[PDB]
């Protein structure tokens, strides 16, 4: 009789802390290197693929992000890593970031129509252009916000009560116009100074504009600081208005309220299905560990900054 | 470690497909390799359960979620990505770290099971079976393939082959 | 700080007449030292502007040979206009545009005007 | 190049009354900064011209709070809330965007 | 002779990382998994309770929070998760999570009239009221700063100045009252707009009211918010004031500064003694890990989120 | 690892509760189970030590301290969510290894104490020992209870009643 | 023949999990307690110190931190723990960590004369000093920005403009006044109502400074509260002020973008050069882990908060 | 683990600094420690692979970079402090952890290449080498220096010097 071991004619390798580069017998590899290279789906949900656009550029609906004026159920969100299409009117927005952060568990917006055009009976709504926003060569504005200007000279006080009525907590969208200089508003509004009263239950807001000089970005002077707040059923918001109103016309009601993120990369739009999404390209792997990319959303491996990740479950 | 890989074993011969672990014999009736089931299929669960886990403990890690700062926020910044570096350089270093020394474990009591099945073999057949240097055995008696069969099921009986000499 | 033109008081057409300004009670750095015209009833003309460092800047309007001097150890600015051919009376003003065109954009405007002098060319 | 036109030739004001004088010409009167670029000058009667308002709408020192200047672009307007009789002269209006400065027409006011 | 190791009766079994359910030999369990199931003290000091009342509804004095009127030396401060009385008018004390975090290294309370009731002349105290909160069924606003409203159709400037004489530091708690439109802020106060200005040697803030059309939260349309400091010794605190100011009464004196939490839990009070407290319980043993909850105060087990860990001391 | 467990002792003894390592002996002058108390006291100092250290660098680990943020914070509140259960996470996991680890090692401990005192047992008696597989060893020599005794204490030499008849 | 193995003459000890104080034979102590106590130059840079100084007290040149005139390239920042020539005017620069934030990247400054005290035609640039900011035993302020007091018995508006046309980042500083009444106000600046408005492409701001009675820092009862911004290139900076305005003077290009930290420490410089620094002291050392300190510019060994760490590499 | 430190060799040497595993013999021609730079190779090699791994696995730390948070900040305060003590001492843990099982793992190493030792010249001289305790051998045989560099160099031929007695 003898006693020995098994050899399987194979050069595949494993670390241990003593060597390095041992020959072994029957390992299997628990590192996923690989990956298709695209997005696509998450268990047959079409993701929301915005492209040279960002969240700022679609929920303030922006001219050169058209595609996107009904979007269907998503699984995540994919905003390019350096977008072009945002903020074409010179501008920030309050808590965006917080935005981002609220919209990463957000799977469904129904967009409704909250306040409509007839509902300005002194106020100029298809004057609210700009050039910094094309449309087609053609001078144009957000969809879902409209920069009220003044009308018959006269901007009068915009008083407007809007009542939650819905199940669902409803995202609303504003915003402020901080001008470049008092002749700009002596001609966009009547009155010099204005306040933008805004009240919630659990909100206070008395913005004003700042007046004074500043730079140009994108051709123009001025800047359209924007903010929002999410209002609960049988919530009421409150504006109050004599000035610089950024009103607006269009929210966003959360039916499904779920997880997703605000995912990062440039890679174009893929036919595939899978469980997990890689910013760089889809896993579809049941590995425990990925090198591919930190932030993966879905039933994933956990990452992992490494490489040659492979346990010795044989012998040599 | 216990020394029967490149130690009592110079090399593990090849062409023997059951499992890890075997015997090979030269009596007169065949001279073929076969495998130990049972204490093959010991290590065999033994690195299953190993790898379930591994698998097991990887859950509920930090899964890193994306979380944006403006301008104004780079203390922040700078804190939430050395706190996901850091976690990562954590969870990296435990997997890495836990891989080399599991590897460095499997590797020894695989060589722990080579060893098992030749000092358990040498348990049994104290004075009839030589022990050669090489992981080997020869008996003093003509020792059929019905007692080969018995030290691989491991119900040997010495009193029967009280035949020395 | 005030400015103090001093004048020829007449010249004759062919010769460049010598009108020189004079910054007293304060420096002649770090601004604009700018000539400016006033005809009888015909509004007023900017003539030049100098850096103290250089930078002449003439008008492109009217070209007399103009050579707008400049000249920090004395804290002088000095006017020239050679090949005068009598639609140059003036009642000459030296002023300091206190305005920087560099990187430094700020501009204060002329806020120093001097006396003033008079020239009636023949 | 730039040229000027004063819309109001002579006002007569009387005291008390706010005033308007206004140019205009073919730019825009903005440079690259963005503050407009307009002095208004007095050049009272054997005196020498004084800044008042300057970049625009913005006052000199000493001139007191009754002046005041507005608009942009190609508009503009001076305007002098309760005039007095102090504040007689020709109100120059001096373009200072470019290199080959310009001025108005003048506006002589006469006392009512 | 024949070696061999002892077998006892035992079922105690480890889970190794080859096999699980391993039985063992005289093994010892290193986690508890077991509390009293009711709050203990700590080495005798008795906490505070709190029964549906917060730190905003204890700090500045909910009537419904009149339990806590002479508060001892406390150990830690035990909030329920959703309190029911805690800013009874509406509104929002500015810094709350930062003052909750101070409340956490301070171990002991003495109030002190910094402000007597006689320091107010020309002005109303103790007679503005609002039925947000009820005492008695009769309304009562918070009893450690007084809502002064204008007394005799006018509002003289608030100009008080406490010089800090003690040696300890005072918390002091004030506000501003939003009112809800114009006429309700003449109403109650004879100056339109308000400047309520605030100095310290390391603080300034000068606060101005957010008059604007709001909901109701609690059956009330203005808004409360409140604002604190903490006085250094021989630091004056300086408070200017024409309207909305609510004025401090009572400022806490800091004694003991030491280790506090705050539990959040709504676990009854029990008449116990322990080392170690936990928010659904209490740890009575000297295990070296502890799954009942993350949140501990005092020489206590390691949190370790696991059900089963022993450490084999013993051969099978 | 070594083969205490299922190997050449085929299991434990129910009757002897001082003393985990132990020996019996069927001699003419008593028959009983007795304990080897200093290779019993190494072990347990060993296990002792063992915890203490478990315990020692245990007394430095993260606790989370409660910090309440408002709701414009979520951000910071998820990654203090993150933060808090992250280390948790990663303690859990090095609290669970610790207890997948030394629980190995120490039962590859207690094995390796059965098997340092069994092949010390093979040494010190050495020749005039046999060595029946299941772990008895049953001597040429006949051995009287000093003896024996000795043998617990270590102090028996080959030289002393060289007999292997 | 014999099989066997040696020993030496050894009383280094290492430590196990089964048994600690254990004997080694030529072991190797990865630990490195030892540290030559001074601060000396790191890869042969001469660092920043700052002795009783500030970030605050250097970028806003003290009159008592007149050392740092003209600073050449250094590899970290020495402050010590608390500096006492730092803001000797009173008063908080805002983002002041982010500040020190941003000067942890940057190994050089050039600090350029953007706007020269000869361009403030209108405004008193000679008497802008102060008691509470000495130097040589007379009144000063600091060096780096003008406090701007009215010239003439007039203080119109301000409307700098700085164009970077230089290729590098500017830090531009300035700072608002806040004074403790109205009549100081009159004494110093002619308006009674003032602002600052800052614009650029990014930055937006305006500050309408605070006037209220606060106590005595540093001998007087003012604050100024200072600002800053990151100029890029080809982007224009816009100050417009008539009043409470503390107007740059110099600002620091950034032309050398690395690596640095600030230490706040408060050791004597020495005189030698290595690679890695810590705040009590330096290490010269290629162990992998040093327990000396956490923070070590440059590369260092890995802090270890343990005493001994002596990997066993010997026999025992 | 293994047994071999304090086991069944008495105690080291104080003759031999040049390697660490040494074979003492007597013998006609002489008698010197032997360095046995196979054993001794392969296990410095290994020991130089095992820092080699310390200083490669920790290369990415948590870098520690001090942050300042002003007054009203305290929550981020804390939670900066509470990230980089709790990183610290995770890091702490680990590196305290790893040099401890490193060390047991590095003196059961050394202990193992002891016993490989032992076992290799067991395995040569299988019946002709007395094998007595203390970590030595009597060779029936007798033998001169020669047949001790061949047992040192590991080719040694059973069919030489086969004698018994
Ligand atoms: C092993 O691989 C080599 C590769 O050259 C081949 O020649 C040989 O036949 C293989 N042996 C077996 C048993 O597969
Ligand atoms: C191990 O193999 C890799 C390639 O797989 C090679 O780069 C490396 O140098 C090898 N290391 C050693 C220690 O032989
Ligand atoms: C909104 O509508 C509901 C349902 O009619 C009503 O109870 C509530 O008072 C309304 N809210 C406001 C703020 O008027
Ligand atoms: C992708 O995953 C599906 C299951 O989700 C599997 O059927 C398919 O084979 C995978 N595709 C590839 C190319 O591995
Ligand atoms: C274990 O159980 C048996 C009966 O099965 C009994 O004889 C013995 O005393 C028990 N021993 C212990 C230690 O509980
Ligand atoms: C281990 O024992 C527990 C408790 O009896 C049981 O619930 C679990 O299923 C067992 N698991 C295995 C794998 O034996
Ligand atoms: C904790 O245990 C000790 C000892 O058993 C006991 O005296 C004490 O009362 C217990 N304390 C509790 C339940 O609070
Ligand atoms: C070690 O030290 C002892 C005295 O403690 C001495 O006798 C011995 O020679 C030393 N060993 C050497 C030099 O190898
Ligand atoms: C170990 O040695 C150190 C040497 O300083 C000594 O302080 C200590 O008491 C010894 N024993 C233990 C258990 O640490
Ligand atoms: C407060 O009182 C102290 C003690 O009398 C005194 O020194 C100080 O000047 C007073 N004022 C302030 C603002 O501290
Ligand atoms: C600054 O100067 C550059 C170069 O002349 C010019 O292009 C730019 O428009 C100017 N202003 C700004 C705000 O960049
Ligand atoms: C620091 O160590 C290096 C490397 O050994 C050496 O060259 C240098 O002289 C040392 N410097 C000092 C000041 O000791």
């Amino acid at each position: 009789i003898c006693i020995g071991y098994h050899a399987n004619n194979s050069t595949e390798q494993v670390d241990t802390i003593m060597e390095k580069n041992v020959t072994v017998t029957h390992a299997q590899d628990i590192l996923e290197k690989t990956h298709n290279g695209k997005l696509c789906d998450l268990n047959g949900v079409k993701p929301l693929i915005l492209k040279d656009c960002s969240v700022a550029g679609w929920l303030l609906g922006n001219p050169m992000c058209d595609e996107f004026i009904r979007v269907p159920e998503w699984s995540y969100i994919v905003e390019r890593d350096n977008p072009a299409n945002d903020l074409c009117y010179p501008g920030s927005l309050n808590d965006y970031e917080e935005l981002k952060h609220l919209l990463s568990r957000i799977n469904h917006f129904e967009k409704i129509l909250i306040i409509p055009k007839s509902s300005w009976p002194n106020h100029e709504t298809s004057l609210g252009v700009s050039a910094a926003c094309p449309y087609q060569g053609a001078p144009s504005f957000f969809r879902n916000v409209v920069w009220l200007i003044k009308k018959d000279d006269a901007y009068p006080t915009i008083k407007i009560s809007y009542n939650n009525t819905n199940r669902e907590d409803l995202l609303i969208l504003w915003g402020i116009h901080h001008s470049n200089n008092a002749e700009e508003q002596t001609n966009l509004y009547k009155n010099p100074t204005t306040y933008i009263s805004v009240g919630t239950s659990t909100l206070n807001q008395r913005l004003v504009p700042k007046i004074a000089t500043r730079s140009q970005v994108n051709g123009q002077r001025g800047r359209m600081d924007f903010f929002w707040t999410i209002l609960k059923p049988d919530d009421a918001i409150h504006f109050e208005s004599n000035g610089n109103f950024i009103a607006p016309e269009y929210a966003y009601k959360i039916v499904k309220k779920g997880d997703s993120t605000i995912m990062k990369s440039g890679v174009e739009y893929g036919h595939c299905n899978t469980k997990c999404q890689t910013p760089v390209g889809a896993i579809n792997s049941s590995m425990p560990f990925h090198n591919i990319h930190p932030l993966t959303i879905g039933e994933c491996p956990k990452y992992v900054k490494s490489n040659k990740l492979v346990l010795a479950t044989g012998l040599r | 470690l216990f020394g029967a890989i490149a130690g009592f074993i110079e090399g593990g011969w090849q062409g023997m497909v059951d499992g890890w672990y075997g015997y090979h014999h030269s009596n007169e009736q065949g001279s073929g390799y076969a495998a130990d089931k049972e204490s093959t299929q010991k290590a065999i669960d033994g690195v299953t359960n190993k790898v379930n886990s591994i698998i097991d403990k990887m859950n509920t890690q930090f899964e890193a979620v994306g979380r944006e700062f403006n301008n104004l926020e780079r203390r922040i910044e700078n804190l939430n990505k050395k706190m996901e570096d850091g976690f990562l350089d954590v969870w990296t270093y435990n997997a890495e770290l836990l891989v080399l020394m599991e590897n460095e474990r499997t590797l020894d009591f695989h060589d722990s099971n080579v060893k098992n099945l030749y000092d358990k073999v040498r348990l049994q057949l104290r004075d009839n079976a030589k022990e050669l240097g090489n992981g080997c055995f020869e008996f003093y008696h003509k020792c059929d393939n019905e007692c080969m069969e018995s030290v691989r099921n491991g119900t040997y009986y010495y009193p029967q082959y009280s035949e020395e000499a | 700080v005030q400015l103090q033109e001093s004048g020829p008081g007449l010249v004759k057409p062919s010769e460049t007449l010598s009108l020189t300004c004079t910054v007293s009670g304060g420096s002649i750095s770090s601004y604009y030292w700018s000539w400016i015209r006033q005809p009888p009833g015909k509004g007023l003309e900017w003539i030049g502007s100098i850096y103290y460092s250089g930078s002449t800047n003439y008008n492109p309007s009217l070209k007399s040979l103009s050579i707008i001097s400049v000249d920090t150890s004395k804290n002088q600015f000095s006017l020239k206009l050679n090949s005068v051919t009598a639609a140059d009376t003036a009642v000459y003003y030296c002023a300091r545009e206190l305005a920087s065109t560099g990187p430094l954009y700020y501009y204060y405007g002329m806020d120093v005007w001097g006396q003033g002098t008079t020239v009636t060319v023949s | 190049d730039i040229v000027m036109t004063q819309s109001p030739l002579s006002l007569p004001v009387t005291p008390g009354e706010p005033a308007s004088i206004s140019c205009r010409s073919s730019q825009s009167l903005l440079h690259s900064i963005g503050y407009t670029y307009l002095d208004w000058y007095l050049q009272k009667p054997g005196q020498s011209p004084k800044l008042l308002i300057y970049l625009g709408t913005d006052r000199a020192p000493g001139v007191p709070d009754r002046f005041s200047g507005s608009g942009s672009g190609t508009d503009f307007t001076l305007k002098i809330s309760r005039v007095e009789a102090e504040d007689v002269g020709v109100y120059y209006c001096m373009q200072a965007l470019q290199t080959p400065y310009t001025f108005g027409q003048g506006t002589k006011l006469e006392i009512k």
